[PDB]
């Protein structure tokens, strides 16, 4: 899995490949692992697909009865019920999240949760299993206050390579962009993201 | 240590023209010791009937339990049960203990009293039901059966044909099998008239 | 006579408590209204701000239960809040379980069977609230149904709830007695609140300030409740023609 | 909080009477009459959509409710509790017998588990008897057609033809002179239909009547076809139109 | 609280009796009659449907006759309601015992663990007791043929033969007037009417209005046959003991 | 009759008779007040001094919850501690699930709930307590008051006690006089005064002034106690008003 | 009247009779007297015998080192709030290497009263208890009522004729909060004060009963002749 | 097992083989491994044969049951959601791996579960011990926009694959079709090996062959 979350001038972008994988064998070659939980907060899915679809089920639950009570959610409300499960329930998933949402007053945010349930906001976050291989590369060319168009180029360049070198990651490349215009969908194709 | 072949023993029915036939072996052993030659492992509810092989307590606890069953079903339904409801009645039960399951191989065999239709089903010891038309084996030599069943077995046999096709079937079975034998039954079932004979074999 | 008291039966076959329960819906003397359009389901309700040191925004009946169903209650706050909470609650246990999005005559009865308990069980007192569930549900279109105190529930074409309901329910029935339809022929939601509006300001017979009004809109996809500008702008249209 | 009522609500008088359960079925002598009329190939059960306003929509308010796909219900007295007891019927149903036995119940069986229902609210801790009587047509492989009554104290009846509600005793005496063991169901429905016709004041068309028969298995209404076995409901609800057709032949 | 309205159904009256089983018993008192009597080769068990119907479907109808087992039966007296809930209970005991020990149950310990049953609500739960009384009707192999009645007090005895119900002071003299030990169920059969037929509130006495049963040996060979009679087979013995 | 012996029981009006009566525990107490201001809140509550032993400035009345809603209540004071004691359990696992502090409305449904809650059954007792509730959150500035039968409004200006017709009178006067708003400070002042002209319905003991405030430019949103000189600023221009 | 039969019960006027009944119950109990200064906090208590055969009820707990009650009704709903004390400063030294405070654990007092009045089935306590203790804020004296109210004052008194030494405890006043570091005065002040409650019957060496808490004094009873002194 | 789904423009199908195995032995020649949940909902089922006929008898219940609720055709994603959760909550240990298909008034679905409860969305999928045959047969031969016809074929043929190439799939080919506005037609044994050979010998035995040692009547009447 090569799953990344981009900040940005204009909000947020999400990225993710779509293989999924038992052992050897590709169960999956065209999955849909950026998933909303809200109207403009997303998440990035690594680990286990029962047990990231689960928590990811449950927390668009508790945001759709938080927003009936209370309004929309902020990313962070999102991120820290996304925590809670992960942290309470540790022992028992193998579960790596990305959050990443928009608001208005905060804008673009990014929220990574790792396997033993902290949180970490960042202004971009890598993970997977093919995060290993684009740290140096991610590393070198992440600015701040990127365009949309150079932030779709960061991403598409580096879940290119994150493709090319880890075998439990391949397909497409879905990508997620959360702005204040709304929510955009984009897609890429090997032929060409291989020839980048 | 597996309680499937602890106590040994094997159960076989066939479906005939308008008739069926259940057979059961009699041993009942310790492993490699010998104990009783007089288990028998057929019982019957009205004119259904419940082979089962295995763990020799279970069997006995789920002969009592069908027979507790079928009888509150006879009091509150006023008819006896029939046979493909008894076997949606063994799935039942036997799932029920999913995670701690009766270690036996069950086999209804019976005729549908009001169409008249012959009827044998099959499970696993968690429910599964295998109807099949032709035969069903369950037991320690299960394996051999299959071959006896598949090689011997033709549709629409007489009841006296019938009796003979799986009589040796049963008996050629055992005697390739350490833990079956010590004597055999065999009951021929038709929709009025039900015949039970036991079988000649060699006790070793 | 402890019969009164609790809900058991009456020697007449009547629970007097449910009749009681009833009786304080009126309670806060406001009358509500509900019709259907085309596209959409608009509920109108007044708005009584008796006090001058109330923050008049926070004063409110109709409640936001999900993005698709709204729900407007006739009765004391409390018990209506409770109502509220609950819808909403319901609601989202059923998206999460059932996949989708719960329609407004299914969470109707939900809250129709929850009022039949309390006239059934002793502990549980009944709600004093007339519950008034309004969406565009996306099999049945523009819908409305209603929940009282006796557990009762039932679609509706239009409706009306309050002190006041009979003369508005008549109203009401001599237009669809006319139009022979069972809703508003109208394309805009804009005018079906504008013909709401008018035919309470007709059966009633007051005019209405921006402020004495409360609207919510149900379209396909989201319900929505309406700014006192918003209304404004529908009262200028009205009286414009 | 916690439901501190564990104790009876019902209990007997000097004179041995049940005073809640007298009392409920006073509240099912108020409600609308309902009737069940059993044939030889069928059994018709029939109500008046009573509607409290002309604005509500009396289609979307079901009298007579499917059970099972062989088995039907309809009621007099308090609605809400007719509602609920349908809910919990058609559970009983499935968890009781379905999921044991992998087939639907027999009627009285049905009726059985129902009854015990009503019995219970009659009995245990904090809660009144269900204000409504029921009538359950059905049919089953082995016992045929039936019709079952069904009290507020939770006592069942198996009936030919019967009625509840507000005119019940003057629809009883015109059921008995028309009823006989020759019944085809069309002259069941046809005697429904007078019969129902006396209890009621105003508009009598198919809008204002709910008509439901246990009769012929409905292949058209499975929803599938593969099974030679599976052949369809026998419980079906007349249309609006069915209902008015035979008003003509009236 | 909840106090204010607690009937409190299990105290005693200042004379030491339990008022809601001295009530259950005068609303048992209103129910049909039923009626016992055990013969040498059998028992009877008699019982008459409270005012039916013309329209009644009589032949699939059952409220005062039930099976238990195989062996046992019980004639019913009360809320019927109340009695299927103690009928199911008492079925489930016989098959508990059967499958424990592998031998039917003994009449009077089923009958004991249902007088139990309804003692239980006389002494504790603050709910209200079965407005039921049965006559048990029963065989085994150690006492043969037994009648017992059990009522909402939770107290069963032993008869030679009993009637519950209503009219059961008028009943119970035509029975202890006529009864004798030597007799037999065909004659037992024809006291069991002919006492039903004088203690009626009807006019008239026929099928329609009436259960009836038989546990016999006149089984083939040493075991028990059950009888639940026909709507048929009611008529046929009501015209043969000379009633209709 | 007999309709009023019972918590939860319907009148023939459709009235529960015993909230009305928990109302006349809270007409018994004593007068506090609430004032929504420009950017923030200011609460403020008589102290009746029953005697000279009375430790001044100890027996706080006004009670915090999280660390930015500010309660006071007229009433029995047992009864409005049980209900801010719950309202700090709802505070806290509302922070725990969702991160933010909760939010002013959402913190009054929470006791709204509550309250309302304890006139559903025979069980309960009703509050005998307004609560006069509020703070700031990122929407601004809330005030709140909760009465025994749950219900709850938003408020510019709130007051319940004995003196509560006084208090409302002058409440009244402030949201006419002064539409574009009252800022922290100048909300303290009118506060102290508001509470010693309400004083004349309790006029044979002598009392005890306390006040405290949630302002964003004064307090950074946070609840906290006006004390020292600036308590006594407010005293004196209520002193002075009174004269 | 009606409305007395329970404690779930308010009257048409807003009364809770029973906690009113329960507070009487306390007014049929012994005298009690509690005063403190800056550095000390004394309670005194009169204790009541059955007969002359019977001991006289104890009527002072001791809950810390640096805190401790006196009682004025019921006794075993002392016993009972007094144990509660106990663990609750026990909590706070084994969790929090922390002495309670004599406020918070006024309280906790407070909080636990209140659920006895609120609900059905309970009762109110029918005790009366004055709290004294040195914390870090210094010396403390609290007022319990069994209704849930709780006060922190500088002199109190309750039970049987408890006004007269209530009386006088407001005229000494500003005498008795000076006594610092000086105990056997601010004892003095406190029998003087209870001995404004006494009729007919005097304060003799098994009657009275006194404790003390302070800046270096454990919380101490005293009894039997080590009262002799003060008499 | 060999099972599939695969979607077609106006509506769905499934298909699957009828074998079921103890290890190396047949159990079963003719194994329905086709599940209706609701009239116009279907699912293929692999793994543990009484696992998925219990899970699918229960959510079908359910179904069942909701549906009489709120007076509705039930939903696929219903099916699916039930599924998975009550899949989830037993962390695999019930041996159910599905494909779940239908139509309702959203339209047509096809989906996967898969036994600790995740879910897959596709136009074509394959699940059991043949899914790798059958899913080369569909990777080759896949196309988007096909007609019922084409459908059906190309799912018996990847159900093929699977018959010849994995010892664990055998017999016959069971086919249901799900199409909008029409009933579902359930195919038993759509497919079956034609003849088939007699045997050489019958193996009919002489009257008298088997000995006996004693004989009676069985009373199985009251
Ligand atoms: B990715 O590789 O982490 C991916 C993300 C998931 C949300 C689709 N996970 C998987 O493919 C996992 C296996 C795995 C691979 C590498 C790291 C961690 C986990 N697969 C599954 O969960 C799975 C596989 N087959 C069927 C069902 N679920
Ligand atoms: B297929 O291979 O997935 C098939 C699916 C269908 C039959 C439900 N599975 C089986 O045939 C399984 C294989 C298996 C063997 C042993 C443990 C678990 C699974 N067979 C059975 O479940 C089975 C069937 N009948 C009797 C015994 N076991
Ligand atoms: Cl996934
Ligand atoms: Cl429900
Ligand atoms: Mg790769
Ligand atoms: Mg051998
Ligand atoms: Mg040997
Ligand atoms: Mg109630």
């Amino acid at each position: 899995t090569s799953i990344m979350a981009v900040t940005f001038k204009d909000g947020v972008i999400l990225g993710a490949d779509s293989r999924t994988t038992t052992g050897a064998y590709i169960a999956n070659r065209v999955t849909d692992k950026l998933t909303r939980v809200h109207d403009k907060i997303w998440c990035c899915r690594s680990g286990s697909a029962a047990d990231t679809q689960a928590i990811a089920d449950i927390v668009q639950y508790h945001l759709e009865l938080y927003t009936s009570q209370y309004g929309t959610p902020s990313t962070e409300t999102a991120a820290s019920v996304f925590k809670e499960l992960c942290y309470e329930n540790k022992d028992n998933l193998t579960a790596g999240i990305i959050v990443a949402g928009y608001d208005d007053k905060n804008k673009g945010e990014v929220y990574t949760i790792p396997l033993g349930g902290s949180v970490h906001k960042l202004p971009y976050a890598i993970a997977g299993s093919g995060s290993t291989f684009i740290y140096g590369y991610c590393d070198k060319n992440f600015r701040e206050n990127m365009s949309k168009e150079e932030t779709v180029d960061f991403i598409k360049h580096s879940l290119s390579q994150a493709i090319k070198w880890d075998g439990s990651s391949g397909g497409v490349i879905r990508m997620v962009v959360l702005t204040a215009a709304g929510v955009e969908r984009l897609i890429f194709y090997p032929d060409e993201y291989e020839q980048l | 240590s597996d309680p499937s072949s602890i106590n040994g023993g094997i159960v076989v029915a066939m479906t005939g023209k308008d008739c069926v036939a259940i057979a059961c072996d009699l041993r009942l052993g310790s492993q490699s010791l010998g104990v009783s030659n007089k288990f028998e492992k057929i019982f019957h509810y009205g004119h259904v009937f419940l082979g089962i092989t295995g763990l020799a307590t279970d069997v006995t606890t789920l002969n009592e339990m069908f027979r507790y069953k079928t009888n509150l079903y006879k009091l509150k339904e006023e008819r006896a049960i029939e046979p493909e409801t008894f076997t949606q009645l063994v799935s039942s039960s036997l799932y029920e203990r999913r995670f701690g399951p009766y270690f036996v191989g069950p086999v209804v065999a019976g005729i549908n009293s009001k169409s008249g239709k012959p009827f044998i089903a099959g499970f696993d010891l968690i429910g599964c039901i295998d109807e099949a038309k032709d035969f069903i084996v369950s037991g320690t030599a299960s394996d051999q059966l299959f071959g006896m069943c598949e090689s011997l077995y033709e549709p629409n046999l007489e009841p006296e044909d019938l009796f003979e096709t799986i009589s040796q079937a049963l008996l050629n079975a055992a005697d390739r099998d350490a833990l079956s034998g010590w004597g055999a039954v065999v009951y021929i079932i038709k929709k009025d008239e039900v015949v039970k004979r036991y079988l000649k074999m060699r006790q070793d | 006579g402890y019969d009164r008291h609790i809900t058991i039966f009456s020697p007449e076959g009547r629970l007097y408590q449910v009749e009681y329960a009833f009786k304080a819906t009126n309670q806060t003397n406001i009358n509500s209204l509900a019709v259907r359009g085309k596209d959409c389901t608009v509920v109108i309700s007044q708005k009584k701000v008796p006090d001058k040191l109330l923050d008049p925004t926070t004063v409110s009946y109709i409640f936001c239960i999900s993005r698709t169903i709204g729900m407007v209650v006739n009765g004391p706050i409390p018990d209506a809040r409770n109502a509220a909470l609950r819808a909403k609650a319901e609601a989202a246990e059923f998206r999460y379980k059932y996949g989708y999005d719960m329609p407004c005559d299914v969470l109707a009865k939900r809250m129709a069977n929850l009022s039949q308990i309390y006239t059934q069980r002793a502990y549980m007192r009944p709600l004093g609230v007339i519950l008034t569930f309004v969406s565009v549900d996306e099999e049945l279109g523009p819908s409305i149904y209603k929940t009282d105190p006796a557990g009762y529930y039932v679609g509706y074409k239009a409706t009306a709830t309050g002190p006041k309901q009979q003369e508005i329910t008549t109203n009401l029935e001599n237009h669809f007695k006319k139009s022979k339809i069972d809703h508003i022929n109208e394309e805009s939601w804009e005018k079906v609140v504008e013909f709401a509006i008018t035919h309470m300001i007709d059966a009633l017979g007051t005019e209405f300030s921006k402020n004495d009004l409360e609207v919510g809109v149900a379209t396909k996809d989201k319900f929505f409740t309406l700014s006192a500008e918003n209304i404004e702008e529908r009262l200028v249209a009205i009286a414009e023609q | 909080m916690t439901d501190r009522y564990s104790f009876s609500l019902t209990t007997f008088s000097p004179s041995g009477k049940l005073g809640q359960i007298d009392y409920a079925l006073t509240a099912v002598k108020q409600g609308v009459t309902s009737l069940g009329i059993k044939a030889t190939n069928g059994v018709v059960i029939a109500t008046e959509k009573k509607s409290s306003s002309p604005l509500a929509m009396s289609e979307t308010l079901s009298k007579v409710s499917l059970l099972t796909p062989d088995i039907g219900a309809v009621y007099s007295g308090m609605g809400p509790d007719y509602r609920v007891l349908v809910d919990k019927s058609r559970k009983v149903a499935h968890t009781s017998y379905k999921r044991i036995y992998g087939e639907y119940p027999p009627t009285k069986l049905l009726v059985s588990e129902v009854a015990k229902i009503m019995q219970e609210a009659t009995q245990s801790g904090g809660v009144r008897p269900f204000g409504v009587s029921l009538l359950i047509a059905g049919h089953d492989e082995f016992n045929g057609f039936s019709l079952y009554q069904v009290d507020p104290s939770g006592s069942y009846f198996p009936w030919k033809a019967t009625a509840i509600g507000k005119g019940s005793v003057a629809a009883k005496t015109f059921l008995e002179k028309r009823w006989n063991d020759e019944l085809e169901l069309e002259d069941a429905i046809h005697i429904a239909l007078l019969t129902l016709k006396e209890s009621v004041e105003g508009e009598f068309n198919g809008d204002t009547i709910e008509l439901a028969i246990i009769g012929d298995e409905n292949p058209d209404l499975l929803g599938y076809t593969g099974i030679p076995t599976d052949k369809g409901p026998r419980f079906r609800k007349l249309t609006s139109q069915e209902i008015n057709d035979r008003l003509e032949a009236l | 609280g909840s106090r204010r309205y607690d009937s409190r159904t299990t105290i005693f009256s200042p004379e030491g009796r339990l008022y809601q089983v001295e009530y259950a018993l005068e609303s048992i008192s209103h129910a049909g009659t039923a009626i016992g009597i055990m013969a040498s080769d059998g028992i009877v068990l008699a019982a008459e449907r409270k005012v039916t119907s013309t329209l009644l479907e009589q032949d699939t109808s059952t409220e005062k006759l039930y099976k238990l087992n195989d062996k046992i039966a019980v004639a019913v007296a009360g809320l019927t309601a109340d009695a299927e809930i103690l009928i199911n209970t008492a079925r489930i005991h016989a098959q508990n015992y059967l499958k424990t020990y592998n031998e039917d149950i003994p009449v009077e310990i089923l009958v004991r663990r249902l007088s139990d049953i309804k003692q239980g609500y006389t002494q504790h739960g603050g709910l209200r007791p079965f407005g039921v009384s049965f006559i048990y009707a029963g065989y085994d192999d150690r006492y043969g043929y037994q009648l017992y009645t059990s009522n909402p007090s939770g107290n069963y005895t032993g008869w030679k033969a009993i009637s519950v119900g209503a009219n059961t002071s008028a009943a119970q003299t035509l029975l202890q007037m006529d009864y004798k030990d030597d007799m037999k169920v065909d004659d037992a059969i024809e006291l069991a009417l002919k006492t039903l037929s004088k203690t009626t509130d009807s006019s008239a006495l026929t099928y329609d209005r009436l259960e009836f049963a038989t546990i016999r040996k006149g089984a083939n060979d040493g075991e028990v046959y059950q009888k639940i009679f026909k709507p048929q087979e009611i008529k046929d013995i009501l015209v043969k003991t000379g009633i209709t | 009759t007999g309709y009023d012996l019972s918590n939860s029981v319907f009148s023939p009006d459709g009235r529960n008779f015993q909230v009305e009566y928990a109302v006349k525990a809270v007409e018994n107490g004593t007068t506090s007040i609430g004032i929504k201001c420009n950017d923030g809140v200011v609460f403020a509550v008589e102290k009746l001094i029953t005697s000279k032993l009375l430790v001044p400035q100890k027996n706080v009345k006004i009670q915090v919850v999280d660390r930015h809603i500010g309660c006071v209540y007229s009433g029995l004071i047992p009864d409005g501690r049980h209900l801010v004691n719950r309202g700090r359990e709802e505070a806290a696992s509302f922070k725990k699930l969702y991160k933010t502090p909760i939010p002013i409305p959402a913190f009054a449904d929470r006791l709204g709930q509550y309250v309302q809650a304890h006139t559903l059954y025979n069980s309960v007792r009703p509050f005998g307590v307004s609560t006069i509730f509020g703070g700031v959150d990122k929407n601004g500035a809330h005030l709140y008051m909760l009465e025994p039968s749950g219900s709850y409004w938003g408020y510019k200006g709130a007051a319940t006690g004995k003196g509560r017709q006084s208090a409302k009178a002058e409440l009244e006067k402030l949201v006419d006089h002064h539409p574009e708003g009252l800022s922290a400070r100048e909300a303290v002042k009118q506060a102290a005064k508001i509470i010693y002209l309400a004083h004349e319905d309790n006029k044979e003991k002598d009392f005890e002034l306390e006040i405290s405030w949630c302002s964003l430019s004064e307090t950074n949103g946070l609840h906290k106690f006006v004390k020292g000189d600036l308590l006594q600023e407010a005293i004196d221009f209520a002193q002075k008003e009174i004269n | 009247n009606n409305y007395d039969g329970d404690t779930v019960t308010f009257s048409p006027t807003g009364r809770l009779f029973q906690v009113e009944y329960a507070l009487e119950a306390i007014k049929q109990g012994s005298v009690t007297v509690g005063l403190r200064s800056n550095t000390h906090a004394v309670l005194v208590a009169l204790k009541r015998n059955a007969d002359e055969l019977s001991s006289y009820q104890k009527k002072i707990i001791k809950c810390d080192e640096h805190m401790g009650l006196s009682l004025a009704g019921l006794a075993p709903d002392a016993r009972v709030l007094s144990n509660y004390l106990r663990q609750q400063c026990n909590y706070s030294s084994l969790v929090f290497n922390r002495k309670l405070a004599v406020e918070r654990a006024g309280h906790l007092l407070c909080d636990k009263a209140q659920k006895n009045t609120q609900s059905y089935g309970g009762r109110p306590y029918g005790v009366g208890l004055l709290i004294i203790g040195y914390d870090k804020s210094g010396a403390h004296l609290l007022e319990f009522q069994p209704s849930g109210n709780v006060t922190e004052l500088y002199g109190t008194a309750i039970g049987a004729r408890s006004q007269g030494a209530k009386t006088y405890l407001e005229r000494t006043l500003d005498t008795f909060i000076k006594i610092d570091g000086n105990p056997d005065e601010l004892i003095k002040a406190g029998v003087e004060a209870i001995s404004q409650s006494l009729r007919d019957e005097s304060l003799t060496v098994d009657n009275l009963s006194i404790a003390i808490v302070g800046k270096d004094t454990p919380f101490t009873i005293y009894d039997g002749e080590a009262v002799a002194k003060y008499i | 097992t060999t099972i599939v789904g695969v979607k077609f423009n106006n509506g769905v199908v499934i298909a699957a083989d009828t074998r079921s195995t103890q290890g190396p032995i047949v159990a079963d020649k003719n194994c329905a491994k086709l599940h209706r949940i609701s009239p116009k909902i279907w699912c293929a089922g692999a793994g543990t044969a009484a696992d998925t006929e219990a899970v699918t008898q229960l959510i079908g219940s359910n179904i069942e049951l909701h549906s009489l609720y709120t007076s509705r055709e039930p939903r696929v994603v219903s099916a699916l959601q039930m599924l998975k959760q009550h899949l989830f909550k037993y962390q695999g240990h019930i041996g159910a791996y599905l494909i779940v298909a239908g139509v309702d008034p959203t339209g047509s679905h096809l989906f996967s579960i898969h036994a600790h409860g995740s879910t897959d969305v596709g136009y074509y999928l394959s699940l059991g011990s043949g899914s790798l045959a059958a899913m080369a047969v569909l990777e080759s031969h896949w196309k988007q926009d096909l007609t019922k016809e084409e459908a059906i074929k190309l799912a018996s043929d990847a159900i093929q694959a699977g018959i010849w190439n994995d010892l664990g799939s055998a017999s016959n080919v069971d086919v249901c079709v799900m199409e909008i506005g029409k009933d579902a037609e359930y195919l038993r044994n759509y497919l079956t090996p034609n003849v088939r050979e007699e045997k050489q010998k019958s193996y009919k035995f002489p009257r008298g062959t088997t000995a006996v040692l004693k004989e009676s009547i069985v009373n199985i009447c009251d």
